[PDB]
C-alpha cells in the first residue's frame, strides 16, 4: 500500500531537482 | 547512464544492483517491488548467445546503494536469491521479446531511507502515462559512454517516442512488449541508458497520486545515445499477468 | 582492483 513514496522526498513534501521535468511533460 | 547526473541521496529507494559474487563485478540494474521480490531483465540471467546462464548461487542483490563500489555500511543491505524466475517466452533468439525475470530473496529485506519498493502500474495508470512525449526516468552505475564508470548512481530522465519512430530506428523487430525513448538528433538535448544499465527501472511519478510506477526495465539498444537510435524497454504493464501469476504461486 | 571486498557472510 506504501509503494512508490520515497522516504526522503514524498514522506517529507520535499521534491528532487528534475521530477517537475517529468511532470511538465505530461500535458 | 550517458548524459545522466548524479543521483539525490534516496532519490531511487527502490534501486537493486545485481552483482556477480565469481569475479565481484556488476552484472545489471533491477528494481525492488516488495520486502521479497526483486524485478529484472531476462537477459541479465540467461543469455545463450553470450554463454550467460546464472544460477541463484552465483548472484547477490545489493539494495539501498548510492555509491556504485564502495561497501554502504549501514544503508546498502545485501540479499542472497531463494529463486529465479524468467518470463517462459522470453526470446532470447531474436529481439528479447518478453525481457523480464523475478528473484525471490532468502529474507524479506528491512525498508529504510535508503530502500523503499516502487509501484507496478495497473491498465489505468498505464492508458494514461504512457504517450509519446511524456517523460520517464532512468537510473543505474552503467557505462557513461558506448567507447568511463560513474563514482555514483546517475539518473537521466526522457521522453518516451513515437511507435512509428521507434520501428524506423531499426533493423530490429519491435514488439507490442517493448517501448522505446530517448531524444530525436537535434532536439539540443541527449541521453540513454549503456551497458550495466539493463535490467534498472523505467519509472514515471503519477501526476494523479504522486506515487512512483515502473513502466519499463532497461533492454537493450544500439550501441548508447547514438543520434536516430533509441532505448528499449520491456512493457512491465504488458507482461504483469505473468508477473502476478509467480508472486501468486510462489 | 575496483569493488571494495564486502562483509565475508554474504558470500
Ligand atoms: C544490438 C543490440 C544488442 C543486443 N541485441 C538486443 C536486440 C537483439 O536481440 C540484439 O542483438 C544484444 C547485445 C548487445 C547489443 S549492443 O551491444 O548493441 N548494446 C548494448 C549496450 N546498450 C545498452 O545496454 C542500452 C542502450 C539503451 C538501452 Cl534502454 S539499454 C545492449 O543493448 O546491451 C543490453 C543487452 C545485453 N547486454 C549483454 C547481453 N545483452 C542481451
Ligand atoms: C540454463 O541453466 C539451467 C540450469 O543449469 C538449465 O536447466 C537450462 O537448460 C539452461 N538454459 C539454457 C537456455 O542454456
Amino acid at each position: 500500500a506504501d509503494c512508490g513514496l520515497r522516504p526522503l522526498f514524498e514522506k517529507k513534501s520535499l521534491e528532487d531537482k528534475t521530477e517537475r521535468e517529468l511532470l511538465e511533460s505530461y500535458i | 547512464i550517458v548524459e545522466g547526473s548524479d543521483a539525490e541521496i534516496g532519490m531511487s529507494p527502490w534501486q537493486v544492483m545485481l552483482f556477480r559474487k565469481s569475479p565481484q563485478e556488476l552484472l545489471c540494474g533491477a528494481s525492488l517491488i516488495s520486502d521479497r521480490w526483486v524485478l529484472t531483465a531476462a537477459h541479465c540471467l540467461l543469455y545463450p548467445p553470450w554463454d550467460k546462464n546464472f544460477t541463484e548461487n552465483d548472484l547477490l542483490v545489493r539494495i539501498g546503494k548510492h555509491s556504485r563500489t564502495r561497501y554502504e555500511r549501514n544503508i546498502e543491505k545485501i540479499s542472497m536469491l531463494e529463486k529465479i524466475y524468467i518470463h517462459p517466452r522470453y526470446n532470447w533468439r531474436e529481439n528479447l521479446d518478453r525481457d523480464i525475470a523475478l528473484m525471490k530473496l532468502k529474507k524479506p529485506v528491512a525498508f529504510s531511507d535508503y530502500i523503499h519498493p516502487v509501484c507496478l502500474p495497473d491498465r489505468e495508470t498505464a492508458a494514461s502515462l504512457l504517450q509519446a512525449g511524456y517523460k520517464g526516468r532512468v537510473t543505474g552505475w552503467g557505462n557513461l559512454k558506448e567507447t568511463g564508470q560513474p563514482s555514483v548512481l546517475q539518473v537521466v530522465n526522457l521522453p518516451i517516442v513515437e511507435r512509428p519512430v521507434c520501428k524506423d530506428s531499426t533493423r530490429i523487430r519491435i514488439t507490442d512488449n517493448m517501448f522505446c525513448a530517448g531524444y530525436k538528433p537535434d532536439e539540443g538535448k541527449r541521453g540513454d541508458a549503456c551497458e550495466g544499465d539493463s535490467g534498472g527501472p523505467f519509472v514515471m511519478k503519477s501526476p494523479f497520486n504522486n506515487r512512483w510506477y515502473q513502466m519499463g526495465i532497461v533492454s537493450w539498444g544500439e550501441g548508447c545515445d547514438r543520434d536516430g537510435k533509441y532505448g528499449f524497454y520491456t512493457h512491465v504493464f504488458r507482461l504483469k499477468k505473468w508477473i502476478q501469476k509467480v508472486i501468486d504461486q510462489f | 582492483g575496483d569493488f571494495e571486498e564486502i562483509p565475508e557472510e554474504y558470500l
